[PDB]
């Protein structure tokens, strides 16, 4: 690594088929209860206008 | 009937027809099932009439 010129610095990393360790962390996703879907229908429709 | 309030949606939209009726009797309503319904035959005697 610190072979040419100016030297750089040493690191490994592990292939994608096998780390095989690693800290592996449990991850529990959470959002807000009530998801909700409303469909407003214009008030005030024209040909010329939406509202 | 099936009703929205305070974001959720979709409150009572299982309920039987009839009961609408019961939960609401609990509340003093008054007036018996069948004038609720409310819908009424009457056949008529006598040939050949429709009731």
């Amino acid at each position: 690594m610190s072979n040419s010129a100016i030297p750089l610095n040493v690191v490994a990393v592990q292939e994608p088929r096998l780390e095989l360790n690693n800290e592996r962390t449990w991850v529990v996703v959470k959002g807000g209860q009530q998801v909700t879907y409303y469909p407003f229908p214009s008030t005030s429709f024209s040909s010329n206008q939406f509202n | 009937l099936n009703l929205t309030w305070n974001n959720q949606q979709g409150i009572l939209s299982g309920a039987s027809s009839q009961n609408l009726y019961d939960f609401s009797v609990q509340n003093g309503y008054n007036k018996t099932w069948s004038e609720f319904n409310g819908v009424t035959q009457q056949f008529n005697g006598v040939s050949g009439q429709p009731t």
